[PDB]
Order: C-alpha cells, then sequence, then structure tokens
C-alpha cells in the first residue's frame, strides 16, 4: 500500500544545486513526517532533516541546515529536497522515508566531468597469467563517464570464470572498470575471447578480442 | 546528537547460525529504536521497532530486546536472505541517527586467492598512460593487502582497488588493484611487481613483469 517513488539518478556539476523529488502514495501524505537520509556509496545512513507535510515545519540536521530546502507539494503527495552548493560529498543515495517505509532512493553524482566512452583496453594472458591450466584475460574499461558500463564476453556464451569489478573514480573524475575471466590456459588456442563493452550514456559499443602474447 | 554505537561493523556468519547485532545509545531513549535491513540490491527495510516490536513483514527468525542502554536485533536461525546491512535508528530526538551498520556476510574457509598481473597494454601506452593491473581472484575472507613495487620501490597513492561483491556460488571474492603511471614514467622502470598477503597464504605471493622482457 505505501509507495515512496523517487527519481532514478541524476548527475549534477559542483556548485549546482539538486531539487529531489519523493512521491507518496498508500497513506495520507499530511499525516506523517518525510524524513531525507543520504547514504554516500558504501556509507552508512545520515538523516538530512524531515519536513511535517501537514504545516511546512521542518527540522534539521545542522550540517544540511545551511544548504537544504525541504519543501512540499501537497496537491501532488511530493516532497522535495533542494540541496545546494553541491560539492562531491555530495555525491550519494537519497532517500525520503516516512515512519516505516523507505524510497528506493535516488542517486545523485556530482561531478565536473563530461560524457566520455571508455577505451578498452586488452588484459591479455601473458605468462604472468596462465596459473597452470588457467589463465586471466580481460579487458579495462578506462576513462569513461558517467557509468555505468556493461561488459559481456563472446556475446554473452562466456558466462563462467567472469569478473567485472565495481567502477572506481579516478581522481581526473572519470571512471575505470575492469572485466576479467579466468579460462583454461590450453583453450587460448582454441578459443577466442572477446570482450563486449557497451557504454550506452555515450553509445560507444566496443568489441576487443583479448589475444594472447607471449613474445 | 545522540549516538549510536553499533557493534559489530562487520559479521561473518554461516547459515543456520544465531546472530545477534547491538547498539549501545549515549543517553536514554526509551526503547525508541529501530532496526533496518539493507539488501545487497540497496532496498531498506525496517524489521525491528520501539526496540522490541517485530515489523508484520519481518520474519520470525528476527527479534529485538534491550539491556539498558543496549539494543540488540537477534537472528534466532540465518537464512541466505539474511545476508545484508543492518542499521539500528533511533527516533527518541533530533537530529535523528543511525548507528554505523553492521555488514553481515557468508563465512566460509579461507581460500587464497589467485593472483595474476597484467602489463599496460601497447595500445594503452599510445595514450601517454599506463595501467598495471594485479588482480586476486576468488578469495576468502575479503582482507587483502596488496602492493605496488616498481623496481621494489613501494608505490603509494598512486594505485586503486575493487573488489566484488561474495559470489553467490563459492562465497569468494576477488580484487583488482590499478596501479596509474605516466607513459614517462612506467618506461623509466623494469620490474612491476604486485605483492599480495592475505590469510591463506602463509607467505606473501609476489607476481611480476619485466618491462625490459616479455
Amino acid at each position: 500500500q505505501v509507495q515512496l517513488l523517487e527519481p532514478g539518478t541524476e548527475l549534477v556539476k559542483p556548485g549546482a544545486s539538486v531539487k529531489l523529488s519523493c512521491r507518496a502514495s498508500g497513506y495520507s501524505f499530511t499525516s506523517y513526517w518525510m524524513h531525507w537520509v543520504k547514504q554516500r556509496p558504501g556509507q552508512g545512513l545520515e538523516w538530512i532533516g524531515l519536513i511535517d507535510p501537514s504545516n511546512g515545519r521542518t527540522n534539521f540536521n545542522d550540517k544540511f541546515k545551511s544548504r537544504a530546502t525541504l519543501t512540499v507539494d501537497t496537491s501532488s503527495s511530493t516532497a522535495y529536497m533542494q540541496l545546494s552548493s553541491l560539492t562531491s560529498e555530495d555525491s550519494a543515495v537519497y532517500y525520503c522515508v516516512r515512519i516505516a517505509y523507505w524510497g528506493q532512493g535516488t542517486l545523485v553524482t556530482v561531478s565536473s566531468a563530461s560524457t566520455k566512452g571508455p577505451s578498452v583496453f586488452p588484459l591479455a594472458p601473458s605468462s604472468k597469467s596462465t596459473s597452470g591450466g588457467t589463465a586471466a584475460l580481460g579487458c579495462l574499461v578506462k576513462d569513461y563517464f558517467p557509468e555505468p558500463v556493461t561488459v559481456s564476453w563472446n556475446s554473452g556464451a562466456l558466462t563462467s570464470g567472469v569478473h567485472t569489478f565495481p567502477a572506481v573514480l579516478q581522481s581526473s573524475g572519470l571512471y575505470s572498470l575492469s572485466s576479467v575471466v579466468t579460462v583454461p590456459s590450453s583453450s587460448l588456442g582454441t578459443q577466442t575471447y572477446i570482450c563486449n563493452v557497451n557504454h550506452k550514456p555515450s553509445n560507444t559499443k566496443v568489441d576487443k578480442k583479448v589475444e594472447p602474447k607471449s613474445c | 546528537e545522540i549516538q549510536l554505537t553499533q557493534s559489530p561493523s562487520s559479521l561473518s556468519a554461516s547459515l543456520g547460525e544465531r546472530v545477534s547485532l547491538t547498539c549501545r545509545t549515549s543517553q536514554e531513549i526509551s526503547g525508541y529504536l529501530s532496526w533496518l535491513q539493507q539488501k545487497p540490491d540497496g532496498t531498506i527495510k525496517r524489521l525491528i521497532y520501539d526496540a522490541t516490536k517485530l515489523d508484520s513483514g519481518a520474519p520470525k527468525r528476527f527479534s529485538g530486546s534491550r539491556s539498558g542502554s543496549d539494543y540488540s536485533l537477534t537472528i534466532s536461525s540465518l537464512e541466505s536472505e539474511d545476508f545484508a546491512d543492518y542499521y539500528c535508528l533511533q527516533y527518541a530526538s533530533f537530529p535523528r541517527t543511525f548507528g554505523g551498520g553492521t555488514k553481515l556476510e557468508i563465512k566460509r574457509t579461507v581460500a587464497a586467492p589467485s593472483v595474476f598481473i597484467f602489463p599496460p597494454s601497447d595500445e594503452q601506452l599510445k595514450s601517454g598512460t599506463a595501467s598495471v593491473v594485479c588482480l586476486l581472484n576468488n578469495f576468502y575472507p575479503r582482507e587483502a593487502k596488496v602492493q605496488w613495487k616498481v623496481d621494489n620501490a613501494l608505490q603509494s597513492g598512486n594505485s586503486q582497488e575493487s573488489v566484488t561483491e561474495q559470489d553467490s556460488k563459492d562465497s569468494t571474492y576477488s580484487l583488482s588493484s590499478t596501479l596509474t603511471l605516466s607513459k614517462a614514467d612506467y618506461e623509466k622502470h623494469k620490474v612491476y611487481a604486485c605483492e599480495v598477503t592475505h590469510q591463506g597464504l602463509s607467505s606473501p605471493v609476489t607476481k611480476s613483469f619485466n618491462r625490459g622482457e616479455c
């Protein structure tokens, strides 16, 4: 019955502002306080404040009081959280919350970075790979923004032994990710391995054959 | 602000195991504490509220209880759906505050990582940068130390690591460490090594490759 609907994701530049919406349904909007909670990637939960939809009275956490505005549109059962003067520390999943129910959250990513397709580089089985009958090979998907990028191998024909790592934000503000697969070292001469990289946000599609090199 | 000290921050356990998480309050909160579960997929669900009342949507293997300033969440017998993050939340005072959380992971026997190292592709070198990848594969537990040495000189602040979630089938982790250097620096050096320490390794494992070779 209780539904708390939030937007998917948002990319904002430093110093800019973001106005998150939280649409509620399933109960009496004004009868409940709406909380906003922040969660930085792999971080804990932090309460930002609440607003009483009935009167508009808000109560804040001092850290956000000076930059956050909590408003409500009772006509549309929507609470809004505008956070101003964003910096990278504001990149996080922001949830709206009412007693017992949590929204799915909106991932806000603050970056001065521009859209860019990944450079895909082969992580080749050389000799320093092969763990006996097991070689590791993969693709380094570098310098793309924003996330995400999907990587598959041999057009989905290869699923076993695949590890696509969570992306990391380089100091350049661009992401980088690696996808690796462990395969029988003896299959390197009878089987071709191709990582299929698709960065839909910049529609860059790339097929890189990862070929063994042994000087 | 009312502090909530949640312990332990991390916990490894097996199916069928009994586990209790606890949150200690700095000041009296009179049972105004809830326990939240955040599934791997990010969704958050309240399990217990008012410290001891089981939320209708929550399984009976969960229960809350309080001893003075200690509030605990106990899972009678852990099931697969219980391996997640847990947070206690207090609503006695403002600002609302949360405990630091408890990440519950699957316990399995130690497994040394398979380590692989990858030289930069000549393809990448054409762009002025060099990434060297050290791959730690299918290991357990999660804790692993990876250090980069370039011509035996410990590298610092120029590498980044990434770890996958615990594997659904074998409960292992895989870790990737990437060392980034300018093409210039990369060419000013010969031996690139990645030294790994992990509980399943009785000794540090080093994988390396020479630039002035294969």
